[PDB]
């Protein structure tokens, strides 16, 4: 369903329980920006989309991502 | 700048993992990811200058080899499964 | 998926037939270990041989190409239920023949012939 | 299923870089001018790729431009490199040096050599591969013209002590060749550090081109060479015929990368191949790798698997496209010389296949290839006579 | 960045056929392997794309694939041939025969020969630059090991009678060479038909590409060549080292499209390099073709213009790429020894050029290059001084140095 | 039940396709030889070797298609006389 | 290939020929051995041995061409002695002539003393 | 220099002007054939820099027709 937690863990190596929605990539889970660059990959590769990097640049949080993997 | 060097990894990692060949792929996508954190820590504007120049050239024969192998492809590796 | 690798070697090699060993105790086993000279393919062969001088089965143990390992399945599942005497008859040519080896390869079936003649040698020597 | 097999054989012939493709291509499509016509455009901007490619070797090996001229490949290279000096100095020098895991090519040229009058000494190695440098100096004559010495070998890996045969050949006055077709671009070479006075290099080792190499001829105190090729006198008059520019312009480009990933590749091939040693020795007894791992190439491992024939176990691995040193292989049934001269046993010379690390294998790659090697060198061993025997120990078994 | 010119130096290299780079493309990118890769799918596939190529030559030329030999080009075709043969028989034949219009790779292979202390004879040829057969029945001497002779000239296109050469040789039991190199894919040859025991062929002479050729080895009425390049034994011992997969590929499609394509090209060739020469001369008068139109390949055009030098029409035609055979723009201040040969005054061996009509030339680039040719022929003229005395019937008097 | 039309599309295509060949001389010798070629077999009346030179025309198209492809890839300056 | 060669290739200057048959007319006709490049320069000398204009005529190379347009030009209006300084490496220099080329000034001077030794050949 | 289409179809067809009647039919009326219409038809499509697609292009086979499309 919304596992794109899954997928931000694998992207990270981090616990699907430090996976909260309200958490941020780098400020708590240790991310860079490349990181967060391969992550976006990902998902566009896992939802079939093509989020572009001007609408990427608003993705922060686990639940950015949620809400956007919907619409 | 910064966001102009990230839009520059975006781009070098979408068009090669568009790489018809396991290997090219593959080796691509790595070494592309080993070298941008390679060079994550560099100060030196000028020297930072000339990586970029770089990586603009490589995105260009990336972009060219990467068609080239569409337009000539093959079967798949038995290790694609 | 080959050149002049015959379709009936890759079938004795992929699906090896009567590999195995017996026991050389009993008497009614004859057993050949004979190698091969230039290219170290040793191939060992038993038979056993229940009265009236049938063979009643065949194993192998190959160490070669797989043309040898092929070459020697195929004498096994050739040296069945025939007579002594009848595999006698086995020549190295209806095995080459039989799986269209070329020259480069031919120091498999000389082989095998040997292994066979090996064999049988063993067996009447049994017999005191 | 029509998949492709896995390519782990990186010693016989290496796939293009898209970075050497792509240095190619303009020259297959729109300057196609001949390098050698002086009087238009084309001409010239062939000629110009061309001395740019060469520039391009010579900075990869730290020599002259001058000194670098382009041959057909590593054979024609070492054939110029060897039939050429022996001749050139034949009027008062006969003697040749060379050791018994070189190349072919350079054991039939001194064959031929052989056949024209001149005296060849062929050094044992020891059962590392490497040769014993003692020998060398004593094996040394007053009328020795020429040392040829490979820089790794293509069977088994191992690395020769290059600078200090380049030291000794210096110090006797004796012209110093190698055939570095299996270490440009993969280990550090300098001609001028390594005393060198004539090197080999084939394109379609290093991720170039095939039917393209190069051989340096030492300018700075000169070595004298006779052409083999005649012709019109192109390249300086050493090798007759009309520069192949597409094939030179990749091997350029290939030089080029090469110097900008060698240390990379050689970290991560590294890695790789001491992961693909470590996990089979834990898994399989008996299987003993050839040539001395302490001054070894990672990329070429040669390792026999006791009481298993080389290619029985290739075809069981049917993914993967490797080679062996097995008699039962050769056109002429023959094992590996290499083998022989390392003083393998001959069962185990007829138990080896090399593995191949390059610039592009994966990791999936490696795993994949000792998962396969693993469990059909074990069932091979089941179907083994002499594993049983080994089991049960013995002796002879007749011929 | 400006504008390119017109290629019109076809007999230098030519440009590759598409379709042989589409041949050649997928060997460069997926089948990488080596055809001498016995144990694996790659060596496979890559030896069945020679074999293939193989055959595609000696469909060619009417050989069988078992005789043909790949090289890295003619000249080492040509060495192979002449130093072979030289030296296989070199115990009990020491005598050659070659021509003084044969290209610079037979010339100097023979050269070293007689260094070597062999004995060759270098046939003159005719005005026509045509050899005559009686000088070569009468040169020939029992202990002649090999005969070579050029099927078309790279410089005038004069078509030798190869046929008759090969009978001649067969009567006298003499092997039969024939630098193909200019004729492969552009005018019929066949081996037995023509008494053929070796030929040498250039892969980037007909649209194939650089860096490969091929030689012709008789095995029917066995020839016997030593091999010069020493090795592993590919290609029956005659020329170790690792065939060139893609190169060979792209050599056999070339020689299949030249199949297919011979004679079209033929006549539209023959049509433009007609439609050149005779609006030039019903131009500019006292230009003279060097060699016999009566068997002549139209592909290969040598004019001189009486008055005028050579590299100074080349400087005038900075818009097409030519040739000449002009002492100047030579390395070594030297008149090209065809011309000589064909007896050609000096200042017409000054004043020739050559002209190259490809598969891909265009009536345009005729029509330009005719142009700007009278042009820039008109504007030299009213600058030389040799016209200006004919035009006045002056006396050749000259002072020199 | 003639397959011209078949024909008729491979011509335009091939046209087309040559058309856009970016080298005077490819470009140039690819349109007029495939005029001259199907102008020559015109009046062939045999369907086995009129399909043979269909299927032959078909990988001669997708041929064309690749080198134009790979000539737009690696373009230069264009010719003199094209301006 | 300099571009000063380039320039008196076709833009050369004074190109033609003079009256040979006056007194006070200055031909020279020399031709090289090695090759066939020929030149002939001539000039027009006036009362006062001044050299009032030049014209010339060469088969050859466009080096050569060159050469002589500028031999010409730079014996515009200078004396008959004053000529003489002309050397065949100040036009080497001037045109950048690679050495294989330096038979066309060798020619250009040749020529320049030839016809300066026609004219006083004629004044007798 | 405006609908000139005439030139155009007079260069391909090698017809007097005068013969580009827009009535005029490529193959009843000015001697073409299937191949030369196809040839015909693509160069419109070059000169006015369209891309009339086949499903509409199979019909034009007169003047008035190509003029009208455009
Ligand atoms: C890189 C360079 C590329 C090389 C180019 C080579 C191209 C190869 C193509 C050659 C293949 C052929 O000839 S294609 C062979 C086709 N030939 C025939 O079908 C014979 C009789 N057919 C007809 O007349 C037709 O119906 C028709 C003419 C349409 C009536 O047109 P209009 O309605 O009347
Ligand atoms: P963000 O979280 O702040 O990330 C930090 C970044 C890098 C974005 C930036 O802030 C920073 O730290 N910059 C300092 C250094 C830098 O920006 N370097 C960028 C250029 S690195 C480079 O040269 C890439 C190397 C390209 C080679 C790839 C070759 C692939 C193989 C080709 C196959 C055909
Ligand atoms: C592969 C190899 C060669 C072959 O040279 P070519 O370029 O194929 O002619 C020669 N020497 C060594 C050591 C090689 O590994
Ligand atoms: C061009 C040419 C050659 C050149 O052969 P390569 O090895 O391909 O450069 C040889 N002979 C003749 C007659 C030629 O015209
Ligand atoms: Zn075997
Ligand atoms: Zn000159």
């Amino acid at each position: 369903e919304e596992r794109v937690k899954k997928i931000i863990g694998e992207q990270l190596g981090v616990k699907q329980e430090e996976v909260t929605n309200n958490a941020s990539f780098v400020e708590d889970l240790g991310a860079d920006s490349l990181d967060t660059v391969e992550l976006v990959m990902a998902l566009e590769e896992e939802f079939d989309t093509e989020i572009p990097d001007e609408e990427a640049e608003k993705i922060t949080t686990v639940q950015a991502a949620i809400d956007y993997i919907n619409g | 700048s910064r966001a102009q060097v990230l839009a520059l990894y975006r781009a070098m990692l979408r068009e090669s993992k568009r790489f018809s060949a396991y290997n090219y792929r593959t080796y691509a996508v790595r070494r592309i990811r080993d070298a941008f954190r390679e060079n994550k820590n560099v100060k030196d504007p000028v020297e930072i200058q000339t990586l970029v120049n770089k990586a603009k050239r490589d995105l260009g024969v990336i972009r060219r080899q990467v068609h080239i192998g569409q337009l000539y492809s093959t079967d798949k590796l038995i290790i694609e499964n | 998926m080959s050149v002049d690798l015959s379709t009936q070697v890759v079938d004795h090699y992929e699906n090896p037939r009567n590999v195995g060993s017996l026991d050389k105790t009993s008497k009614n086993v004859g057993t050949g270990l004979v190698g091969a000279p230039a290219c170290g393919d040793v191939m060992k062969l038993q038979i056993q041989v229940d009265e009236k001088g049938k063979i009643v089965d065949a194993r192998f143990k190959t160490f070669g190409c797989g043309s040898a390992i092929a070459s020697s399945s195929l004498a096994t599942e050739w040296v069945k239920g025939k007579t002594v005497e009848e595999a006698l008859t086995i020549k190295n040519t209806d095995i080459a023949k039989e799986l269209c080896l070329p020259p480069v390869k031919l120091h498999c079936s000389i082989l095998a012939e040997d292994a066979i003649k090996a064999a049988l040698a063993d067996y009447k020597l049994k017999q005191e | 299923s029509s998949l492709r097999p896995l390519y782990m054989d990186v010693q016989a012939t290496t796939p293009l870089d898209p970075r050497v493709l792509d240095a190619m291509l303009p020259y297959l499509i729109n300057y196609y001018g001949n390098p050698h016509s002086r009087t238009h455009a084309y001409g010239w901007e062939s000629e110009a790729a061309m001395e740019r490619a060469r520039q391009q070797v010579a900075s990869l090996i730290g020599a002259d431009p001058r000194e670098i001229i382009f041959t057909s490949g590593a054979t024609e290279s070492n054939n110029i490199a060897i039939k050429g000096v022996a001749r050139f100095y034949r009027s008062r020098k006969k003697h040749l040096i060379t050791t018994q895991t070189e190349h072919k090519c350079v054991l039939d040229s001194c064959r031929s050599l052989e056949a024209e009058g001149f005296q060849v000494t062929y050094l044992p190695v020891q059962k590392s591969g490497i040769i014993d440098l003692k020998e060398l100096e004593a094996a040394i004559q007053p009328d020795t013209s020429l040392v040829s010495v490979m820089t790794v070998n293509n069977e088994i890996g191992v690395k020769q002590p290059i600078a200090e045969i380049g030291r000794i050949c210096s110090s006797r006055k004796v012209y110093f060749h190698t055939d570095a077709a299996q270490a440009v671009g993969k280990i550090p070479l300098d001609v001028n550090d390594m005393k060198i006075d004539l090197m080999s290099i084939s394109g379609h080792k290093i991720y170039g081109p095939k039917g393209v190499g190069a051989i340096y001829i030492r300018r700075r105190p000169r070595v004298r060479v006779e052409a083999l090729q005649s012709g019109g006198g192109q390249e300086r008059g050493m090798r007759s015929g009309t520069v192949p520019t597409p094939l030179v312009v990749g091997l350029g480009a290939a030089c080029e990368v090469a110097q900008q990933e060698m240390e990379y590749d050689h970290k991560r091939i590294s890695k790789l191949s001491e992961r693909l040693i470590q996990n089979i020795m834990k898994s399989l007894p008996d299987v003993v790798m050839n040539g001395d791992p302490k001054h070894h190439y990672p990329g070429c491992i040669n390792l026999s698997f006791a009481y298993v024939e080389g290619e029985s176990l290739l075809m069981a691995l049917k993914d993967v496209a490797l080679s062996s040193g097995s008699a039962c292989t050769s056109a002429s049934l023959e094992p590996s010389y290499v083998l022989r001269a390392i003083g393998t046993d001959e069962d185990l010379a007829h138990s080896s296949i090399r593995f191949g690390i390059g610039r592009f294998t994966t990791e999936e790659e490696v795993d994949y290839t000792v998962e396969k090697c693993i469990q059909h060198v074990k069932r091979l061993r089941e179907m083994s006579p002499l594993w049983e025997m080994v089991q049960d120990g013995i002796d002879l078994k007749s011929i």
